[PDB]
């Protein structure tokens, strides 16, 4: 099941190599924003999480 | 099973080795075929409701967790939980012997939370 | 004539080792398919052929479908197209040519060379500061890939 394979690979396991390209892919607009509120109680309060 | 870990109480851009540490017992001499058994590590919020395996924006890590350990000795594991925009986090994990389903045996309950600011 | 049509053994030579040959195969190239030939030779080994021993060559060349066989080079990079298979055929032949034997063989492989570690990403985002989060698959089903460096 697990004959401690690590053991007897790195003698004749060949180490192919692929190599992609990674795109950073993104858009272009920044700016910002801050909402603020204030909770208006409707039964109790429920504990809310974010 | 205990569970080493390194901080508590990590900012959000950080990078965390976690260490469980397995013992596996006397009470395996019903079995030993599998000497291999697969666990998990499941991710709780500390409310309910475990997060999935495509943990978006709340933690990241290397590689799936499933991780084996062996009915040996006391074997060790790891993951890199690299947090993200989080707070109050919780891990845990259960034994699984296969990778089949219905082959989990056993939940253990030893719960390490940290925090995140 | 024999007229052994059929009831014997018909092949009775093996491709034993100690002997100057030739060995094509494929080995870290970045999601472009090639070949990769070896040459394990000594005292100026001649030329040698690449063909395109398809039914139907979907493995095409650049701009015309071609063979283009070599000439006196041991290691290259056949950077082929696909058009349209997972599979293939490959006769090599390689004029050795020690001393006075012309030495020939004709070897036929069937080389497929489809990818295997499939790879998606995903970024996410915060206020100065950057995360990538890389999904990680194996492009065929259940035959398993081992990966250790990332």
């Amino acid at each position: 099941g697990i004959a401690v394979c690590n053991t007897d690979m790195d003698e004749y396991v060949r180490n192919l190599v692929p190599k992609q390209l990674t795109v950073p892919v993104q858009l272009p607009g920044f700016e910002q924003f801050f909402h603020v509120q204030f909770e208006q109680m409707e039964t109790s309060h429920d504990a809310l999480h974010d | 099973v205990q569970l080493l870990l390194d901080e508590p109480k990590v900012k959000v851009g950080e990078i965390i080795n976690l260490k469980i540490i397995t013992e596996p017992t006397s009470t395996c001499r019903r079995k030993q075929n599998s000497t291999v058994n697969f666990l998990d590590i499941v991710i709780f919020d500390s409310k309910t409701s475990k997060i999935l395996p495509r943990s978006n924006r709340r933690i990241l890590y290397n590689g799936s967790l499933t991780k084996p350990i062996s009915t040996t000795k006391v074997s060790e594991i790891n993951l890199e939980i690299i947090p993200i925009e989080k707070g109050r986090y919780e891990f845990s994990v259960c034994i699984s012997k296969s990778n089949n389903q219905d082959g989990i045996i056993q939940f253990d309950s030893e719960n390490v939370i940290l925090s995140v600011i | 004539c024999k007229e052994s049509t059929k009831v014997l053994v018909k092949q009775a030579h093996n491709l034993n080792l100690g002997e100057y040959a030739l060995e094509l195969k494929s080995v870290q190239s970045d999601a472009l398919e090639s070949l990769q030939v070896e040459v394990e030779v000594q005292k100026n080994i001649g030329n040698m052929k690449n063909l395109p021993v398809s039914f139907s060559m979907d493995e095409i060349q650049a701009r015309k479908r071609y063979n283009t066989p070599f000439e006196n080079v041991r290691l290259e990079y056949y950077l082929l197209d696909q058009i349209t298979a997972f599979d293939l055929i490959i006769k090599t032949s390689f004029t050795k040519k020690n001393d006075q034997g012309t030495f020939g063989e004709t070897k036929k492989v069937r080389i497929q060379c489809y990818l295997q570690l499939s790879v998606s990403v995903e970024d996410i985002f915060k206020k100065d500061i950057f995360f990538f989060k890389f999904l990680l698959n194996s492009s065929v089903r259940e035959e398993p890939v081992i990966l250790y460096s990332s």
